[PDB]
């Protein structure tokens, strides 16, 4: 749910959103979810995709490629895809089974990685991101730095 | 939650 979404995971939605409306796109999918994770640029989920060498260019330019370019940028919201909506539910499961009480930038990529079937995971796979590895990424992170921080 | 947007 929103309500426990950190302030970080809250605007990766608004910006997968943006990348949505940039690319004239009518619904977000997994691969505008991957987009605002990277576009966010700070969090748990941009550092680990960053650390596999996926970038904002490659993940645009394979979208475009794969999905082609929209003919008009939609206006208002944008619907998320069916596979997008389980990828956000599959965030509050994955906090919920690590025992979080908040959803962050690392449970919506680990909620992409466990739904594991559409674009932003054929992308991710193509640009050289086995989805497990993204997964140990995130897994190491929260296990180092994450955890640090919250022991202080 | 969960249509589009932060809803
Ligand atoms: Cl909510
Ligand atoms: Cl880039
Ligand atoms: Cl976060
Ligand atoms: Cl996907
Ligand atoms: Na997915
Ligand atoms: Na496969
Ligand atoms: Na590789
Ligand atoms: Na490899």
């Amino acid at each position: 749910m929103f309500e426990r979404f950190t302030d970080r995971a809250r605007r990766v939605v608004v910006l997968a959103q943006e990348e949505a409306r940039m690319l004239n796109h009518n619904y977000i999918g997994t691969e505008h979810i991957l987009l605002g994770l990277i576009h966010e640029g700070e969090g748990v989920a941009a550092k680990s995709l960053e650390s596999l060498g996926i970038s904002l260019e490659g993940v645009r330019s394979q979208v475009e490629e794969i999905i082609g370019q929209g003919q008009q940028a939609p206006s208002g919201h944008i619907p998320f895809t069916p596979r997008a909506k389980k990828v956000l539910e599959l965030s509050l499961r994955e906090a919920l089974q690590l025992g979080h009480n908040y959803i962050g930038t690392e449970h919506i990529l680990l909620g992409l990685i466990r739904e594991g079937e559409g674009v932003a995971a054929q992308v991710l796979v193509k640009l050289g991101a086995e989805l497990t590895r993204v997964r140990q990424q995130v897994i190491q992170l929260l296990s180092g730095y994450k955890l640090a921080a919250a022991l202080e | 939650x969960l249509y589009a947007x932060l809803x």
